């Protein structure tokens, strides 16, 4: 449609540029990344590190935001799943890197920049075999993508959510329906 | 910032309208 | 889609955005949506959404006017100029025309409709005053002849070249674009 | 300090130029 104007002011035009991007944005784009509504999930580390992003400023706003009722609950409910959703995605991403040959390895070792949570047994055994050679990684991930199958993490991420703007619809100013 | 002084495209929503047509394009084909 | 859905949330309902300048191409865009700009009226005439567009309009025509400071395009000045006045003389005889077929006559924001947008006009308008208040069966046809007088296919062109000058003139004087 | 982003309400030339397109879309639609 026309809509597309709109779309100019946004990714372009001065006044948009240094301007706060609020949280349903962040929320839509993970939804929708993710296919929240079974992987046509488009994994390359610019995009996956943005999206990721998105995902810790969510975190974030929620926790600050979350600054007779128990939502204790909710709180320590969306902690496990965003730490679990978010370790499933790094891994799963860290699988993308390890099934191409050949490995762009320091972008690799980096990519647990943020994402590379300092829980170091997950990703030294994810590196150790950063360089033994392509088929024990191609069937390690294969070993393991029938090990958790991306439908948990697709669960996970959508209970994330779900938790999330329901936290953030009660107790806040916040509304998500047109 | 200088990339205004460009007039380039340097916003969250930049990012995220790009990396939103990085995967629907990626669908698509 | 939901991820545009958002952008429209934002536009519509967020608080950095009410109190925001509004650019021009908005406006533009506004314009050939509204009269449906194209190589037939399916515009919705309502004094509020008439007003307001004729509100844009002139927005444009004023940002067109300032941003205005070998090539010549004076002859575009002029030029947008006689379309600009033609075109929203047009756009208030039609609004008019559609004010008037409807009986009862709501004359108090006929009258304001044209004491804010017909004064860049002359005063034929008294005439108006009279066929304010005659009966409306002489009065539609005396109304209805009018459009193979003035049909809105010419003002409806009038209006285009109005657009595609004044971005002409933009694109290439001032540093605009239009093409995504 | 405006009364309407006081009373969390929608007030933007966005907001008349979006309402205003959609009266017209809905015009359109029947
Ligand atoms: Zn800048
Ligand atoms: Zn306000």
């Amino acid at each position: 449609s026309i809509v597309n104007a709109c779309l100019r002011y946004l990714g372009y035009s001065k006044s948009m540029c240094h301007e706060k991007m609020p949280i349903f944005m962040d929320i839509a784009f993970i939804e929708y990344c993710f296919n929240l509504s079974s992987q046509q999930i488009l994994w390359e580390y610019s995009l996956i590190s943005n999206a990721l992003e998105r995902l810790e400023n969510i975190e974030l706003e929620r926790q600050n935001c979350m600054r007779l009722l128990n939502k204790e609950t909710l709180n320590n409910e969306a902690l496990k799943l965003y730490s679990c959703a978010k370790a499933g995605i790094c891994r799963w991403m860290a699988f993308h890197f390890l099934e191409q040959e050949p490995i762009d390895h320091i972008n690799f070792t980096k990519f647990l920049q943020d994402w590379g949570s300092h829980n170091e047994k997950e990703m030294e055994a994810l590196q150790r075999l950063s360089k033994h050679k392509i088929r024990k990684r191609l069937i390690y991930v294969s070993q393991h993508k029938k090990k958790m199958p991306w439908s948990k993490f697709n669960s996970v991420l959508s209970r994330y959510i779900q938790c999330t703007k329901l936290q953030l619809e009660v107790f806040c100013d916040y509304d998500f329906k047109q | 910032c200088e990339m205004c002084r460009l007039g380039l495209p340097h916003g969250s929503f930049f990012e995220l309208l790009r990396d939103w047509k990085k995967i629907e394009e990626f669908r698509n084909k």
